[PDB]
RNA sequence: ACGAUUAGC
RNA sequence: AUCGU
């Protein structure tokens, strides 16, 4: 059904639409936090061994 | 109004129905061309006022370009496999030549070129003004396809 | 209380393996058993849905981590 | 047990025990027909109640003051009620009524309003006018029930005598406490017992077709007749919906507090957002699970094309991010002596942290526990309170921004710095697109729109005939035929041959009044305009229809829940997309000739 | 810095897209419809069906093959962009095999 | 203001408030609301704000996309972004801005930001409706003046309305049914002699019944269609047990009936008062004060006055006269009472006479009519019901669920409330506004007051089915007032086209019951009711290519049974028609040639 | 093989409803 | 969920309804391909979250192998002589490449 | 009892139903 | 009856009905071979002894 | 001389 | 809203 039936808005511009939809996501920045946990996980396994 | 006051031509409100009531069809079929056209081409005699406005627009083509309305074109794109879209194409093809729009012929070509894409394809100039654009969006004199 | 009442009703309405089968194990009215069989068929059809088979409302101890 | 003895087969018939036939139904109907109210109250007394059904009753419901100190006579020789709490204390006082009763014949223990006071008010006495106004208003308040309440009470008793019912699908009996746990019904019995006293009659009042009779007793007040209906409603809802006892007890406490106050209707209007604001407005402070519909409604918007795509689990981050509703709720609970109920509701609400069925049912019970009665007040007071407020315009349109008058209309120049320019532009484009659009000239359309307001219903024809005869123009009259002479069809028949020039005088006529009550809301006054006055306002409604049909996203929905935009609410209430409720207070007096009509008439 | 896709990606040189049939998904749909039509037209299968039902099936297949769906175009030239945007910031980085 | 509760309190009052009860009030209110919200969102908003995030929010939403207004109230939708839901502080600041903006031109917006939605007194939380029970009182009724209450049949109608309101609000179904039956019995008797309504009349009014003829208790749901369809549904559900019960006790007849067999259903139904109740339920429940004697030539000048008022433009009168001319030429009384513009004055006169107090003689006539109907004996049912009973159905497999069983869609419906929960889960709620969907079915959008669009469309469809020349439809449309060219075109369109089941159903007086309108009935009417039997063509359920409108009637005949039974809605297959499709169509046509 | 049952019904113990015939009861 | 929130494409099954309502077929036939496919093409449990999840499964093929459920296939083999099974085969063949 | 299917008629004797 | 206890061959007599339901034929015809064959076979349950 | 007067949808 | 008083 999804393949057979799907349409775009009647009047859209792709770059404007994506620039609207992407901005909120980028500000959140929880990507940075994980890296820190990965570092401490590696340090923990090495100090364990 | 001045045209309507003195013009001998008039309504004859029964020709369309009389020439469709005698079409031989089968009641078993679901689709019926006569009942489709009689519902797609409803007369209300505001049609004559619109016709006289279009006819009087001939005198002023330097200030007025009597283009055809967008609602007449099929919503989204038509399909030749659709009886309603085919009758809409017929109505558009008959109506277009009476306008003063310089780009009437290209719109007349594209109103049919649009509704049968994939089924039947022709080359285009660019990928922005492709084969599946709205036929009314060809108003500029040099948007006419090279094909 | 209403919480356990709802839980009991849901369990009663809903609740009713890999091994080869063995020999050991016209005028239709409306009847309670006749309604029950349709209810069982309906609930089995719902339960055999691939998304429902894995859908959960609360995360476990490791998905949250 | 007398209910069982006199109704044995009927309960077994309607409880799924035995077959349901016609003879049992007719015998039970005859027994219902011949059943005295005192017998109903005796059967009520036979109920072996339990604890958890008993809530203390204040002693101050019975002992109430008189009515003289609540009304007065102002200038212009008008009767109205003086206010003690703001400008909304214009409802029925909770004062006693006993001293206004004269015993009716054929039965000593009941009476009605005395004809002596009625005559003394008719010929011009002040205190008599106050007394008769109070008596008639109390009569109107007591006359807000479909049928005698004892019939509903007895029907509930008969229905609930059957006990628990088996469920064919769930394959078990339904666990709902019996009548021994019905708090409102026990309160009803206690109130009736205390009012009746030594007198053999037990009904506090009897409801006839036109007028009701009051059982005179020193403990009788004017707050009883709405209280009884309220308790019966609560008991029926508890029995037929499985309401938990605690919420119903809180509702009964609120009702008794309202009765013990100065005015029942005023108090219940002041406290009408206790349950919806403590429960509905404060759940899901911390979520851990649940399912919500993943609605998505398509880009074609004016057609309301909604699509449903499964259900998605609730994340923890979809909690209640709205500002807390604690301060005003606590302040309101402290102001009206309802702190315990508010505290109980707030403490109970926080215990639901998952969006399962139970939380929704608790919300439904809480919203059901509010008191639903038809508030009533004197028409001369709703007229004086609703039609005297005027809008407060802080930045009006500057005087220099207008032009000369086109008759009685001044066009607003588009060079204005005021915000009305955009409204004028929108209405101007709407009017132009109407006028050019051609269906507004077919004679059938005009006939339909001219026959829209011609309805078999009153339209203030007396004022029409008075105003039209003020210019010595005579209209035909019809006598001897049984048609109503106070309807708009009569006006249309009277205004057939007359041209517009003669009937244009009646446009400025004085409209008559109208009134209708409403549940938990002040009654609304309605002014029906005569037939030419409906006629003269056709372009306004037509261009408004054009605006609402093409320019904006709106609906003109119907009266019942079935004919309504339910999907839109389901979409707007989903957790990912929160919504805002915008309401306009007193929109009737909002638009006037200063700003809105002044712009709109010129634009049209 | 590389993410794989089961379907091929052809970027779009325009920002105002509109319906066109040049891509693998539409080709697949059209070929399935044509194969069904050829199966219906098989000499061992056509006599088993009535005259009108064959025409109805042919028309249904033609309309299904000529339907106006933008999902193939999206999957070709907009889905990879969104996937590549979302992929970096994600509590579990993509773990893929060829 | 000339009230009655306070003597000597008549006066006049000048007010500046816009009139309520006028034609234009709600429309202009909604229009102004939308326009002011739009201008706020466009020009006033950004001119009085400082924060960047609130400006970003305000530039994102417009009234054409997310704002719905009806009159006084309104609702605004804020959609979620990729990073969850919009921050609350920005919304609070924007609401403060709205409050500041509204007071400039004399408006006080009552704005609530609570995480829920309110619109037209409907409450939703997390995509789940919540019925406000207290807003619909059970014993309450509003009365402004001191007029006396209407007679007993009016309170019967009020009790039926109470039951329907309880249905819509989602109560405990078993207990609510029992209490509704209790009230039914309580209010069923009134003296004058005594008058009683046999239970079966109340069943015909739409109240479901618990356990009869020794069947299983609690077997019928309240989704029962009201009216004739409803009787057919439950009778066809329980027929093979009804015949057994009848035969088991003294009801045997040598004659064999195609519906009931060798059971004397006539004598049994007459003794059970089922015919008496069924026929009495159809009698009017208000005094027939309409038609009261009037001196002549006075009613005549009255009707002439309304006729002159209605038709001031000569051309419309010419259209009506033409329509009558070709109606006499072609109609020839094929349909008994074709609607026309000349009969509008008569209907207006009847309606104006109706709104009046009825004398004692009118009530006496009403009671005499009820007594005569009760005392009489009836040989058989109505033609429509007998035609319906000729159709047999079969129920093989239940539908697959259309809604997840763990998703709360509405309050009150849950596993504790088995019937509504299973019905909604199996069928599904209606995700489209009923108003537009019902509007798209009508041939003519609106007509003059005093006439019914349903009546006009029913007359048009009867003139199609009963064979009639196209000219008859043109004459009818001219009599309605349509222009000659448009009438001809519309008649030509109507002659050959096919229409959905609802309109065809109207041909025999069938409409979707108000109870079903909360569920997604259209998909069931289209797909999950199959006219072809599960084992191929039976050569007996052969609908001719003429009278192809029978399919809609069969669709409701099946759907009533599919929806009446408790539990999961089940796919239903047509099984047999006794007399044959052409015979049943002939029965419908010979009923159409009536009324 | 169609065996309808008539007369001499009684009550059920699981649910106290009264049935038409003993075979319907069981 | 992130894909559904970011993507401009939205699923609308009314296109299929219109393009199948515009089909030409006779009433006297005992089975109709248009009605058959329209009835078949309604997903069980009315959920459409099996497409965005299918797209999201591209990122993880090392651990997750998204396969078509058993119930999608016909209950007992099939038969090209049966239109319902033929439509089921169409659905399966058009959905497998994702 | 024994009941006919096409028309609901209960015949007491097991043999006359045929 | 002894062989019945051993044989794993179970009948679902609805096979013929299911395979005969989807047979293309016009309603206007008056012979209906599918109905004829179904009425001739009369699929029962005890017709296996 | 007084009296059973009302919206729109 | 005059025959009800
Ligand atoms: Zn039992
Ligand atoms: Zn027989």
């Amino acid at each position: 059904v999804a393949l057979l039936s799907g349409k775009y808005p009647p009047d859209l511009v792709t770059n404007v639409w994506y620039a609207d939809a992407i901005y909120p996501m980028y500000a959140d920045t929880e990507v940075f936090s994980n890296l820190q946990r990965d570092v401490i996980t590696c340090e923990a396994v090495q100090t364990l061994v | 109004v001045l045209l309507q006051r003195i013009s001998p031509l008039q309504i004859d409100p029964t020709i369309i129905s009389n020439t469709m009531s005698t079409v031989s069809e089968s009641t078993t079929q679901t689709l019926s061309p006569a009942s489709s056209i009689l519902g797609k081409l409803r007369p209300s005699n505001s049609d004559f006022s619109s016709f006289r406005v279009a006819l009087a627009g001939w005198l002023y083509n330097g200030v007025v370009t009597t283009v055809i309305d967008d609602s007449s074109y099929p919503k989204d794109g038509g399909s030749v496999t659709s009886l309603e879209n085919l009758w809409d194409f017929f109505i558009l093809a008959l109506a277009l030549p009476l306008t003063t729009d310089p780009c009437a012929p290209v719109k007349a070509f594209m109103t049919l070129a649009n509704m049968m894409v994939g089924f039947e394809t022709i080359p285009m100039d660019n990928q922005i003004y492709t084969q599946s654009r709205r036929a009314s969006a060809f108003s500029t004199p040099h948007t006419w396809p090279r094909c | 209380p209403m919480s356990t009442r709802i839980a009991e009703a849901t369990s009663a309405i809903v609740s009713k393996v890999g091994l080869p089968p063995t020999a050991s194990s016209g005028n239709m009215t409306l009847t309670s058993s006749e309604i029950q069989r349709h209810i069982t068929e309906f609930i089995s059809s719902w339960q055999n849905h691939p998304i429902v088979q894995v859908s959960a409302d609360v995360e476990n101890r490791k998905t949250a981590q | 047990s007398m209910i069982l003895t006199q109704f044995g087969p009927f309960i077994e018939s309607i409880s799924g025990i035995t077959d349901q036939s016609n003879d049992v139904f007719e015998n039970a109907a005859k027994a219902f027909s011949m059943f005295t109210r005192s017998d109903v109250y005796k059967a009520l007394d036979e109920i072996p109640f339990s604890e958890d059904a008993m809530l203390p009753i204040p002693p101050t419901i019975y002992t109430k003051p008189s009515h003289d100190s609540y009304y007065y006579i102002d200038a212009l020789n008008r009767v109205r009620r003086k206010t003690y709490q703001g400008p909304d204390d214009v409802y029925v006082p909770n004062c006693s009524i006993v001293e206004l009763l004269e015993p009716h014949e054929t039965l000593t223990s009941y009476g009605r309003l005395s004809e002596a006071i009625e005559n003394r008010a008719k010929d011009g006495d002040s205190q008599a006018r106050i007394a008769t106004t109070y008596g008639r208003i109390a009569e109107s308040q007591a006359r807000q029930i479909k049928a005698p309440l004892e019939k509903f009470v007895l029907a509930l008793l008969v229905a609930e005598a059957g006990g628990s019912l088996y469920d064919p699908v769930l394959q078990k009996y339904d666990e709902i406490p019996g009548l021994s746990h019905n708090c409102p019904l026990w309160c009803f019995r206690e109130i009736c017992r205390h009012i009746s006293g030594p007198l053999p009659d037990r009904a506090p009042y009897l409801y006839l077709s036109a007028g009701v009779f009051w059982l005179m007793s020193p403990r009788m007040t004017s707050a009883i007749p709405p209280l009884l209906s309220d308790l019966v409603n609560l008991a029926i809802l508890q029995q037929t919906a499985g309401l938990d006892p605690s919420l119903v007890r809180l509702g009964v406490q609120i009702c008794l507090h309202a009765a013990a106050s100065s005015s029942y209707a005023w108090f219940i209007l002041k406290t009408k957002s206790i349950f919806p604001q403590n429960t509905l407005h404060s759940m899901y402070e911390s979520l851990e699970g649940g399912y919500c519909p993943n609605l998505e409604w398509l880009e074609p918007r004016s057609d309301y094309k909604f699509m449903y795509m499964g259900a998605m689990p609730l994340s923890t981050k979809y909690a209640r991010s709205a500002p807390s509703n604690d301060k005003k709720a606590r302040e309101l609970g402290e102001k009206y002596g309802l702190s315990s109920v508010v505290s109980e509701l707030r403490r109970r609400t926080k215990t639901y942290s998952k969006h399962d069925f139970t939380s929704v049912r608790y919300i439904r019970d809480a919203m059901a526990c509010t008191s639903g009665i038809f508030l009533v007040r004197t028409p001369t007071e709703t007229v004086l309170q609703e039609y005297t407020q005027s809008p407060e315009i802080k930045v009006p349109i500057p005087q220099k921004d207008w032009t000369g008058p086109i008759g009685e209309i001044r066009i607003l120049k588009d060079t204005t710095s005021s915000i009305a320019r955009y409204l004028y532009r929108t209405w101007y484009l709407a009017a132009a697109r109407m006028a050019a659009q051609p269906r507004t000239w077919d004679p059938l359309f005009q006939a339909i729109m001219r026959s829209q307001y011609v309805t078999a219903r009153g339209g203030s024809g007396a004022t029409l005939r008075e105003s039209l005869y003020a210019i010595n123009v005579s209209l035909p009259d019809f006598k001897g035929l049984p048609v109503k002479a106070a309807t708009k069809i009569f006006q249309a028949a009277q205004l057939a041959n007359l041209p517009f020039s003669h009937t244009s005088v009646a446009i400025l006529a004085d409209t008559s009044m109208g009134l209708r009550n409403q549940v938990q809301r002040r009654p609304r006054s309605i002014m029906p305009l005569n037939v030419p006055q409906q006629q003269v306002s056709a372009p306004h409604t037509l261009t408004a229809d054009y605006i609402n049909y093409h320019m904006n996203l709106s609906t003109t929905s119907g009266s019942a829940v079935i004919e309504k935009v339910i999907p839109l609410g389901v979409y707007a209430s989903s957790p990912p997309n929160q919504s805002i409720n915008i309401d306009i207070s007193a929109c009737d007096a909002s638009i006037t000739w200063d700003f809105f009509l002044s712009v709109i008439m010129a634009a049209i | 810095e590389v993410l794989l896709l089961p379907i091929d990606h052809q970027p779009a040189n325009v920002t105002t897209p509109t319906l066109d049939f040049t891509n693998e998904l539409t080709n697949w749909r059209a070929r399935v419809c044509e194969l069904m039509k050829n199966l219906v037209d098989n000499q061992r299968y056509q006599p088993g069906w009535t005259q009108s039902l064959v025409s109805s099936m042919r028309g249904t297949l033609g309309k299904l093959k000529l339907i106006k769906s933008m999902t193939p175009m999206y999957l070709q030239q907009l889905a990879p962009v969104e996937l590549a945007v979302i992929a970096p910031m994600l509590p579990f980085p993509p773990f893929q095999v060829p | 203001v000339n009230d009655s509760f306070s003597p000597g309190n008549d006066f006049t009052h000048m007010t500046t408030t816009f009139p309520s009860g006028s034609t234009a009030t709600s429309t202009e209110h909604t229009a102004n609301n939308s326009t002011m919200m739009e201008t706020f969102l466009t020009v006033w908003g950004p001119e009085h704000t400082d924060d960047p995030d609130v400006l970003r929010l305000m530039k994102s939403l417009t009234i054409q996309r997310n704002y719905v207004c009806q009159g006084d109230d309104g609702l605004m939708i804020i959609d979620g972004n990729t990073a969850g839901k919009v921050n609350s502080e920005t919304i609070q600041k924007m609401l403060e801005l709205i409050s500041k903006y509204g007071e400039e031109f004399g408006w006080k917006y009552d704005i609530a930001y609570d995480g829920t939605a309110e619109y037209l007194k409907l409450y939703f939380i997390f995509g789940c409706r919540i019925p406000n029970l207290s807003r619909h009182p059970i014993v309450g009724k509003e009365r402004a003046n001191s007029s006396a209450e209407e007679p007993w049949p009016a309170i019967l109608d009020q009790i039926m309305g109470i039951f329907f309101n309880g249905v819509h609000d989602g109560l405990q179904w078993q207990r609510w049914i029992r209490y509704s039956w209790a009230l039914c019995c309580a209010f069923s008797r009134q003296r004058t002699g005594y008058l009683q309504y046999p239970m079966w009349s109340f069943v015909y009014w739409g109240l479901p019944l618990v356990k009869v003829f020794g069947s299983d208790p609690w077997i019928f749901s309240w989704y029962m269609p009201t009216g004739d369809l409803g009787m057919y549904s439950w009778i066809s559900l329980i027929r093979p047990l009804m015949t057994r019960w009848m035969v088991a006790n003294g009801y045997v007849t040598d004659k064999c009936s195609p519906v009931f067999g060798n059971a004397d259903y006539r004598k049994c139904f007459n003794e059970l008062k089922l015919y008496q109740g069924y026929y009495m339920a159809q009698l009017p429940r208000n005094p027939k004060k309409s038609g009261r004697a009037a001196p002549r030539e006075v009613r005549e000048q009255f009707t002439q006055a309304l006729s002159d008022y209605l038709m001031q433009n000569p051309e419309l009168k010419s259209r009506v006269l033409r329509g009558r001319s070709e109606w006499e030429k072609y109609g020839a009384g094929i349909i008994h009472n074709p609607p026309s513009l000349f009969d509008v004055p008569h209907k207006w006169y009847q309606g104006a006479q109706e709104a009046a107090t009825a004398t004692r003689e009118e009530l006496a006539e009403m009671d005499e009519t009820l007594m005569r109907a009760r005392k009489h004996s009836y040989s058989s049912f109505s033609k429509l019901l007998e035609a319906y009973l000729l159709v047999k159905w079969r129920m093989c497999e239940a539908r697959e669920p259309s809604v997840d069983l763990r998703l709360p869609l509405c309050a009150g419906i849950d596993p504790l409330n088995s019937d509504p929960f299973l019905k909604m889960v199996s069928v599904g709620p209606m995700l489209q506004s009923t108003r537009k969907y019902f509007a798209q079915t009508l041939f003519m959008a609106k007509t003059v007051s005093g006439l019914d669009v349903n009546a006009i469309d029913s007359a048009l469809l009867r003139l199609r089915t009963l064979g009639a020349d196209k000219k008859a439809l043109t004459a009818q449309l001219l009599m309605v007032g349509l222009q000659e060219s448009e009438a001809d075109a519309l008649a030509g369109k109507i002659m050959l086209q096919d229409v959905n089941t609802v309109q065809l159903a109207r041909v025999v007086n069938l409409a979707v019951p108000d109870t079903w309108m909360s569920l997604d009935f259209d998909t069931m009417f289209k797909h999950h009711v199959k006219l072809l039997p599960k084992d191929g063509r039976h050569l007996n359920t052969d609908i001719p290519p003429r009278m192809g409108w029978l399919r809609a009637i069969l669709r409701f005949l099946g759907a009533g049974m599919a929806m009446t039974a408790t539990g999961v809605a089940v796919d239903i297959y047509l099984e047999d028609i006794h007399g044959g499709g052409r015979s049943l169509g002939q029965r419908f046509m010979t009923w159409m040639r009536q009324e | 093989p169609p065996t309808a049952s008539s007369g001499h019904g009684y009550q059920c113990h699981v649910c106290s409803a009264v049935l038409f015939s003993p075979l319907d009861l069981d």
